[PDB]
């Protein structure tokens, strides 16, 4: 159950192999080693005789660093006919992907192969209900190889995806569905990855880990269909890094969301207040102009009828964030999911977590009782 | 104008110190229209991302529009003006106040030096 902390995202291959050993000798009964597409590729799960090998979502992948597509694909691929037993490997995979049918026809042919897909009728999986919710997502899966009850998702088809490719591997094991009670309630934990909202009566608050702009812009766009009201989203850009990358994500938020925050995510070591403007300087205005608004209260709003706000410290203004939404609404936080570490210049420090947004959503209750008004970023404060 | 049709006349080439605002339309031909710190409707939607990267941005520095406390001309076009660039007014405001300007000179002149004129029916015309 515990995990050890590594630097990089795939640790050493013969380190790995120890520490399973190290496990299996006393204190676990099975060591699986699951490593992405970068691992694989790269010779950490390459190295391991795996008994199931399924893909989640088969897509381009490393394509810039492996310099070929398919490349982490086939590496799995080769892998997993490297050992193979038959009717032992699952082929699990959504049938919509066309690298995942390559990999699937690679390999021994004796290994078991399913699809996970919901529209495919060969998958004969399909959700065949509507539940979904920030809260809990249940579906109805009606398959003759799947469970019958379905895990409760944050996102409204990423989730519903990996719990029908969950539900393939659960159901191999032990063909009843009451086994896979245990593994719904641990996907509806809410971890760190694609966070669901939280379990007290307030706003609804997803943590979200999004970076790259394809990312981000399919998790806003999947906000969006989940989102009945508003889509409040908050979210910074890093230091030295792609100096490209701010201006798309910042017109990609500006485009779906009505109201989103920019600030400083990662400063490292890099100007404030710079790359600020940077992501200002995408729907076309100047930090100048914005401040030269502030001295007045009107704060015009975009021309498509959006609304745009900015702050330099980000715990104030995720706390504001979180402060201002509606009921219906859904705060989202795509600045960062599972990290703990701000590096604001040459100091890190680690005051990121939702800790702050439960803190923030018990105190807006004595915010809203002692009259300050949260609608929008310039506050009313009486007197 | 003058200005203008003196330089090829004597073959000077313009100066490289076309300055454009960051609104991308400031030019010796913007300036004077009507509409000020305005963007003009040029069909398509304005390609910002475009914009940013023929400007600058991904190699190098770019002119990053952040307000500072040293005492540095922000704007590019008050580098060499000693105090700031002049106040930034239309054609027609320029117009508008010659004209007055020159009415009023002739009020103050007719007003001391001019209580009399050739017509005789200054009763019903001064007032």
């Amino acid at each position: 159950d515990n995990k050890l902390e590594s630097p990089h995202t795939t640790p050493d291959a013969v380190l790995v192999q120890k520490l399973m050993a190290k496990m299996v000798h006393n204190g676990t009964e099975a060591l699986v080693m699951e490593a992405s597409s970068h691992g694989l590729a790269l010779g950490r799960c390459d190295k391991v005789d795996f008994d199931i090998a399924v893909f989640t979502n088969l897509t381009r992948d490393h394509l810039d660093f492996h310099g070929t597509e398919e490349e982490y694909r086939d590496a799995k691929a080769k892998l997993f006919a490297r050992m193979v037993d038959p009717a032992r490997h699952r082929k699990i995979v959504n049938i919509d992907d066309p690298n995942a049918a390559f990999f699937l026809a690679q390999g021994n042919p004796d290994v078991p192969i399913v699809t996970f897909a919901m529209e495919n009728k060969s998958a004969d999986v399909h959700p065949l209900k509507f539940q979904l919710s920030l809260f809990e997502t249940q579906v109805l899966v009606n398959t003759p190889q799947g469970i019958l009850e379905i895990s409760s998702g944050l996102l409204g088809r990423h989730n519903i995806y990996n719990i029908l490719a969950a539900v393939a591997v659960g159901i191999a094991v032990g063909a009843p569905l009451e086994d896979i009670v245990k593994g719904i309630e641990e996907v509806d934990a809410v971890p760190g990855r694609c966070e669901l909202i939280d379990e007290e009566q307030a706003f609804g608050v997803i943590v979200d880990y999004a970076h790259t702009p394809d990312a981000l812009s399919r998790l806003l766009d999947y906000v969006r269909e989940l989102g009945p009201r508003r889509v409040i989203t908050v979210f910074g850009c890093a230091g030295e890094s792609d100096r490209g990358k701010r201006p798309i994500m910042a017109k990609i938020a500006t485009d779906k969301s009505d109201v989103t925050i920019l600030t400083s995510d990662n400063p490292k070591t890099e100007d404030p207040l710079d790359i600020l403007d940077d992501m200002l300087a995408g729907v076309g205005w100047s930090m100048q102009d914005y401040l030269k608004h502030g001295e007045n209260d009107y704060y015009p709003p975009l021309p498509n009828g959006h609304r745009l706000f900015l702050h330099d410290i980000r715990r104030v203004a995720v706390r504001c964030a979180v402060a201002m939404g509606e009921e219906g609404d859904i705060v989202v936080v795509a600045g960062k999911g599972h990290e703990t570490y701000q590096i604001e210049g040459d100091k890190k420090e680690f005051f990121d977590d939702r800790e702050e947004c439960r803190e923030a959503l018990q105190y807006v209750d004595e915010l809203h009782q002692a009259g300050i008004d949260t609608s929008e970023f310039p506050w009313r404060l009486p007197e | 104008l003058e200005a203008l049709e003196a330089m090829a006349k004597d073959n000077q080439p313009i100066p490289p110190r076309a300055m454009i605002l960051s609104r991308k339309y400031r030019t010796l031909v913007s300036s004077w229209i009507e509409p000020l710190q305005e963007e003009a409707e040029l069909g398509y939607e304005i390609d910002y991302i475009a914009r940013y990267v023929a400007e600058g941005g991904l190699t190098g520095d770019r002119k990053r529009w952040v307000p500072r406390r040293g005492k540095t001309p922000l704007d590019p076009d008050a580098e060499g003006f000693i105090y700031s660039n002049p106040r930034e007014t239309s054609f027609k405001q320029r117009c508008l106040e010659e004209w007055r300007l020159h009415h009023r000179k002739l009020l103050k002149t007719l007003h001391n030096e001019g209580p009399s004129i050739l017509g005789k029916i200054s009763e019903s015309d001064y007032i």
